[PDB]
């Protein structure tokens, strides 16, 4: 009876190449709380910070994983989530429009 | 809405990996101000808001974090005890991991007095027992939960919790509202704009963005010809910017040339009036 | 300021 995580990957401000910014991976609606959330730069784990575990009215958990970053034309970013509800890692690409 | 003080307790068992991990966080409205983690080397209540690290604590209540630390350690111990007995109530083996969550605190009314109290529990992510708004009676979700309800009725634990709500809870919420006034007694209206994303010869995406708003509650929708379109569109879950504000967007797929049929609608407590706007 | 339940489940 696990609940699957939902994931948004987004910059704090609209992305401009060479301009400093913040990369977010927001993951919510999941149960139980144990979870692995990585922000990846061109497939490699970035150094990140993770919010303190909290939960919503429906008892589902939410976490923010974030770091400062400077987007470029040559770099692709994603968020990798592993959870007991999933057989494989859920991969979500950062798309500057989301 | 009314100002609220909320604590969220999470405990998870880890069979063959020692004691349960207990995590506590406290919030005023949508702003976190404290944390506790039983797995930290020297677990104590730590501040998680700049206004909880201002001179006032050291100058007027220097034992503030020590009291919270003491209360959090107690809660950690109670929750260990709760996971053990729940395993018994549900006839579950030592081998599987389980979770217990508690949310409690107070909504502040205009009278500077309690408006509503909460004290509610989930086991493995489902309602277990809640204190009802009357603050004298309990809702139990199953047979197991009736055991606790009878236990708590007999000890008069309701009366005990009321004493906390009408005493510490509202008094401390008012202290936090005062000392964190700049942060907490504020409503940052959303800034909204519309963007334009071709998809196909038959579809253009119109995305209505709301940025930099506080608190998190918002209404964000599209109308076509003044008819609500919640039923067609993509509405993302409200998300944190990471700087203490929130973000959202709503996207419709529209026939190219039909863009001027669509209006985006934004409602938020910070707005003198609802916003209406369109693609450029 | 938090509280802890005087009794367990």
């Amino acid at each position: 009876e696990p609940r699957t995580p939902k994931i948004q990957v987004y910059s704090r401000h609209p992305a401009e190449n060479g301009k400093p910014n913040y990369l977010n991976c927001y993951v919510y609606g999941f149960h139980p709380p144990q979870i692995e959330i990585d922000l990846l730069k061109n497939g490699q784990k970035m150094k990140t910070e993770q919010s303190d575990l909290s939960f919503s009215k429906d008892w589902s958990f939410y976490l923010l994983v974030h770091t400062d970053f400077t987007p470029s034309t040559v770099d692709e970013y994603s968020c990798r989530v592993n959870h007991s509800s999933l057989a494989a890692p859920h991969m979500v690409k950062w798309d500057r429009n989301n | 809405g009314p100002h609220s003080l909320r604590y969220f307790y999470t405990s998870v068992s880890r069979p063959g990996r020692g004691e349960p991990r207990f995590l506590a966080v406290g919030y005023v409205d949508d702003t976190q101000f404290v944390r506790f983690d039983s797995d930290a080397p020297n677990p104590k209540a730590e501040p998680r808001a700049p206004w909880m690290q201002q001179p006032w604590v050291e100058q007027e209540d220097p034992e503030y974090f020590h009291r919270s630390t003491r209360i959090f350690k107690g809660a950690a111990q109670i929750d260990r005890g709760n996971l053990q007995t729940l395993r018994g109530y549900y006839n579950q083996s030592e081998d599987g991991s389980h979770t217990i969550q508690r949310m409690f605190g107070c909504d502040l009314g205009p009278d500077g007095r309690l408006l509503r109290g909460y004290n509610q529990y989930a086991y493995d992510g489902a309602d277990y027992i809640a204190l009802n708004e009357d603050l004298t009676s309990w809702t139990a979700a199953d047979m197991a939960a009736q055991i606790t309800k009878r236990k708590w009725e007999a000890a008069g634990d309701a009366e005990h919790y009321r004493s906390y709500l009408e005493g510490l809870c509202v008094k401390w919420l008012q202290i936090y509202l005062d000392k964190g006034k700049e942060t907490l007694q504020r409503a940052d209206p959303p800034k909204a704009h519309v963007t334009h994303h071709p998809v196909s010869a038959r579809e253009v995406t119109l995305r209505c963005w709301a940025l930099g708003f506080y608190p998190a509650d918002i209404s964000l929708t599209w109308q076509r010809d003044g008819e609500d379109q919640t039923q067609d569109m993509e509405l993302v879950e409200t998300r944190p910017a990471g700087d203490g504000t929130f973000q959202k967007w709503a996207a419709v797929g529209v026939p190219p040339g039909e863009e001027q049929r669509y209006t985006c609608h934004v409602q938020h407590e910070g707005l003198p009036e609802p916003l209406t706007l369109k693609w450029e | 300021e938090p509280q802890s339940a005087p009794h367990g489940v």
